[PDB]
């Protein structure tokens, strides 16, 4: 089965070097050509270029050359993505492809989520938070979990060890001084709160920390 | 009285911007972008490979 694996998510800064490797099965590797596909932070999917493989000969794109490669290794059907003097605008997801040629591909790589940034791995701000009176409408009760100023990436937000998903929302995170603030608000009836025990539990696996907050009322 | 001009010669020349764009074998023709502009001389050719 013709299946494309990259290495996955990278923590890189400004100023250093990375090789993206993209892993091939399926198929002979010198075979097929790898397209370079990135995906802008506005989701846009720029595509990078495609390298000969046979011969391992990278054709770039000109707005990534220079500063961009594209390697090989034959044996074992890796293909390399190497990127030299990282830059900040470059975080983005990069993709892989086995080529089909003038038709591009049939297969999609997994995947590379490169992250070029300059922070200190940080535990999350985790606060729980009271609603008031203007927050009950509707026989429910909404309660909330401030997930602030986390470094890095994933958090696992769950409420009471994940019992109830109900009205959960998990927002994502964006950037603040290369950090990360998401919050997420459960949905439960007023007769559930304070009622019943609500803890918004984050695992933060990155910064090996599990935080255990429950709203108390006001 | 008065005297058209009828072209000129330009005998002396300098080299600015040595630039050349290195391709494989068996593709064929190598293209830099530096064609487009006339003020820069490019000229085909090849580099043997190992």
């Amino acid at each position: 089965q013709v299946q494309l694996m990259e290495s996955g998510p990278e923590l890189k800064k400004p100023g250093e070097t990375v090789k993206i490797s993209c892993t091939t099965s399926g198929y002979t590797f010198t075979d097929y050509a790898m397209h370079w596909v990135k995906q802008a932070p506005g989701k846009g999917l720029e595509w990078m270029g495609w390298i000969n493989t046979a011969t391992g000969e990278p054709t770039y794109a000109y707005d990534f050359k220079e500063r961009f490669g594209f390697s090989l290794e034959t044996s074992a059907s890796t293909a390399f993505l190497q990127i030299s003097n990282l830059k900040i605008e470059d975080t983005a997801t990069y993709f892989c492809a086995s080529d089909g040629r003038y038709w591009y591909f049939g297969v999609w790589g997994a995947g590379t989520s490169v992250t070029v940034s300059s922070p200190k791995t940080t535990p999350p701000s985790v606060y729980p938070l009271a609603p008031v009176c203007g927050d009950t409408t509707g026989s429910m009760v909404t309660l909330g979990c401030l997930v602030k100023g986390y470094f890095p990436e994933p958090v696992t937000v769950t409420w009471n060890s994940g019992s109830l998903s109900s009205g959960v929302h998990t927002f994502p995170a964006v950037l603040q001084s290369d950090l990360y603030t998401l919050s997420s608000s459960v949905t439960v009836p007023s007769s559930t709160w304070p009622s019943e025990t609500v803890t918004c539990n984050v695992a933060h696996p990155a910064s090996s920390t599990k935080v255990d907050k429950k709203i108390v009322p006001r | 009285s008065q005297l058209a001009e009828v072209r000129s010669y330009c005998y002396h020349a300098s080299v600015t911007d040595i630039s050349t764009v290195a391709r494989c074998p068996m593709t064929g023709e190598a293209h830099n972008e530096k064609r487009a502009d006339s003020s820069y001389v490019c000229k085909q050719g090849f580099t043997d490979r190992g």
